[PDB]
């Protein structure tokens, strides 16, 4: 649910450096044209751009974890792959 | 112009009696009578100009098999296209009719040790002189590896590949490839630059773990999963090796994972020659700049029986690409690829 979304998207951008961030930026730039032109800083406002353009939401994880993939990033990968783990598990309580 | 299912396939008058074999992304595949040498031969028609990265694996494909001349890698015969460059909008490429290859092989019976140590040698014959030009293939697996019907085995697709440079970060241009994951080396999961030779080699190493059982050794659904099934084989790295990981990210993520013991190769595969096992172990080594190299693959006791330098032709020279492709627009890499295929015009 929005809580569990929210603690993963906090703990990625805690384990996002501005110099990570470049290269995840970089990685989206041919998906995502407006990318440059807009003034993205944190890994908060990266995961906010990619909601507004229809690439992440709390159901909605492929797109990160493309990238995270092309990215070498594992451990970033992790968090997500074990965070769809979570939610699947909560569901399992309301069937 | 020649017609298949309805679309043109315009090789005639020179190659008639289409028969269409199947299909893939931007390229379909006919068999067609050639009139000249009177035997079937294979054409691929390559439809590449929209795609930058397309034009660069087509030119990358062209470039290596017209310098290369080698009984274990499958040459180009001809090349048809449109007389001029405005028109050009499909690219055939004539090669020899292969009946098969190894990944139908496999899926239609088991080999027997006699057949994996010759197919292996073919392999690894080829690889030799490939490497030999200092030319990395990157997409070895069994669908690449073509068969005729009396086991002799040509190395094919070398759209991915790259002359050798560990010192050149990457574009995106393998990566964004991926039916190719179950072969991939570690280091090439891991770390965004720094490959060698010993790329290949794994690759190889996988192919024979695959003939000798029929299934792939590393199945992974998923880039994780992928790295999962690697390290439940060969155990959790060393130390040594986890500082072959200039990546500090990935290397941290490995080092949280769950320790794994190394499984003997004969638990996994209790009918291998013993010998055959010994190569596999140096050929899947974690570390690649620890892994066996081709020459000395080729020098390995399973190996014995074949090896041979009088009959494994190399390379006379290193080979260059004038320009690196991977940064021109796809305009200038049409006119680079008319240029190439020129020498096969009617009227050159």
């Amino acid at each position: 649910g929005m809580a569990e979304y929210g603690t993963l998207l906090q703990d990625l951008t805690n384990n996002i450096t501005l110099e990570d961030l470049e290269q995840l930026k970089s990685a989206c730039k041919e998906d995502i044209p407006s990318e440059k032109s807009e003034e993205i800083t944190t890994g908060s406002a990266w995961f906010s751009f990619l909601e507004s353009h229809n690439k992440l939401d709390k159901d909605n994880l492929s797109y990160i974890e493309h990238i995270f993939e092309i990215s070498r990033r594992p451990d970033l990968l992790t968090m997500v792959v074990d965070y769809r783990t979570r939610v699947l598990k909560i569901s399992e309580e309301d069937e | 112009p020649e017609m298949v299912r309805g679309q043109v396939f315009d090789v005639g008058p020179r190659y008639t009696n289409l028969s269409y074999i199947g299909e893939g992304a931007y390229g379909m595949v006919c068999s067609a009578y050639d009139n000249v040498n009177k035997v079937r031969v294979a054409i691929k028609k390559i439809s590449p100009f929209e795609h930058q990265t397309y034009c660069q694996r087509t030119l990358r494909e062209i470039k290596i098999l017209l310098r290369f001349r080698h009984e274990n890698i499958i040459g180009i015969n001809d090349i048809i296209r449109a007389p001029t460059i405005e028109q050009m909008k499909d690219v055939y490429i004539v090669q020899d009719l292969m009946e098969t290859d190894l990944y139908k092989l496999l899926k239609t019976q088991h080999l027997s040790n006699d057949h994996i140590c010759y197919f292996l040698y073919q392999i690894l014959r080829g690889l030799k002189y490939i490497h030999s030009a200092n030319v990395l293939h990157r997409d070895l697996k069994p669908s690449n590896l073509l068969l005729n019907t009396t086991c002799d085995l040509k190395i094919c697709d070398f759209g991915l590949a790259r002359v050798a440079d560990p010192d050149h970060d990457h574009t995106g241009f393998l990566t964004e490839y991926v039916a190719t994951r179950w072969y991939r080396a570690p280091e090439i999961m891991l770390n965004s630059k720094g490959y060698t030779k010993s790329i290949d080699i794994w690759s190889v190493g996988c192919i024979l773990a695959e003939m000798l059982s029929n299934r792939p050794i590393f199945p992974g659904k998923h880039y994780l999963d992928q790295l999962n099934h690697i390290l439940g084989i060969l155990g959790s790295p060393s130390q040594e090796d986890l500082n072959c990981i200039i990546n500090l990210k990935a290397r941290n993520y490995l080092l949280s994972l769950p320790h794994k013991n190394k499984v003997p190769w004969n638990r996994l595969f209790p009918n291998a020659d013993s010998k055959a096992l010994d190569l596999l172990d140096k050929m899947l080594t974690f570390n690649p700049h620890k892994r066996i190299e081709v020459e000395q693959a080729l020098a390995h006791p399973y190996l014995e029986q074949y090896y041979d330098p009088s009959d494994e032709p190399i390379a006379e020279a290193p080979f260059k690409f004038d320009m690196e492709l991977d940064d021109l627009p796809k305009e200038k890499l049409k006119e680079l690829i008319f240029e190439e295929t020129a020498r096969f015009q009617p009227g050159y």
